[PDB]
């Protein structure tokens, strides 16, 4: 199907924060998150996705790796630091 | 429930409509006044949409009844806010929350 970055991070990142903040859910979390991550791995492919990979691409992947880190430390925190850059890229896509 | 206790007044007619954007700084402390959170040590206000389900029931009934200028002392029971579950790592099983928040505008 066609989506536009923009349209699927947002959504994504509801869903995402919906599972993890309001079921404790952290698996879920990675579920959706995953799959988003793999999508902005492969590059843009149009104009609206090189431009929200220039606004937001630095952003998403220092979040991803903050998500990579709590896998290998177990500290909370580190989850904590990635929803703090995954709330900046959000609030700025609406 | 929630106990709204006053540190400084505000104007004492406009506060929050269900749909509004609420400008707030809030620091947040375990019962004890161990800080969990704090907009001020960032600098930068949080904001969310009243009556939207964005924040925890204790924000919600509490921010309610502030109106703008207004600095509040809210203590939420675990009821109003992360139960018996909390938030792990974070805030334990059955935490009463005490927030320093000010609503500094509404949009
Ligand atoms: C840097 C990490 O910081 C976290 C906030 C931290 C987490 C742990 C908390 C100790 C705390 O330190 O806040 C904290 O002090 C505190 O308890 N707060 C935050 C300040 C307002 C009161 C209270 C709160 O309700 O938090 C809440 C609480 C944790 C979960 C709420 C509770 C009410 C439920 O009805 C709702 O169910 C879903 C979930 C977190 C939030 O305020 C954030 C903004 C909002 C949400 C996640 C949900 O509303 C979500 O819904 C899908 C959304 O619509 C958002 C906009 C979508 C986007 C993508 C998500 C952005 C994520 C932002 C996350 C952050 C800034």
């Amino acid at each position: 199907v066609a989506i536009l970055w923009h349209e699927m991070w947002h959504e994504g990142l509801e869903e995402a924060s919906r599972l993890y903040f309001g079921e404790r859910n952290v698996k879920g979390m990675f579920e959706v998150l995953e799959p988003l991550h793999a999508m902005m791995e492969r590059g843009p492919q149009t104009l609206k996705e090189t431009s929200f990979n220039q606004a937001y691409g630095r952003d998403l992947m220092e979040a991803q790796e903050w998500c990579r880190k709590y896998m290998k430390s177990g500290n909370v925190k580190d989850l904590t630091q990635a929803w703090d850059l995954y709330y900046h890229v959000f609030r700025r896509i609406s | 429930g929630v106990q709204v206790e006053t540190i400084s007044p505000g104007d004492g007619r406009t506060f929050p409509k269900r749909g509004q954007t609420c400008v707030v700084h809030y620091t947040g402390m375990l019962e004890d006044g161990k800080k969990f959170d704090s907009s001020r040590d960032r600098n930068k206000p949080f904001k969310f949409m009243l009556g939207k389900q964005e924040v925890i029931r204790g924000w919600e009934e509490g921010v309610a009844q502030m109106s703008v200028g207004q600095r509040a002392k809210l203590t939420i029971s675990p009821d109003y806010a992360y139960g018996a579950t909390g938030h792990p790592g974070i805030i334990p099983p059955h935490a009463t929350l005490v927030f320093d928040v000010e609503l500094l505008k509404l949009e």
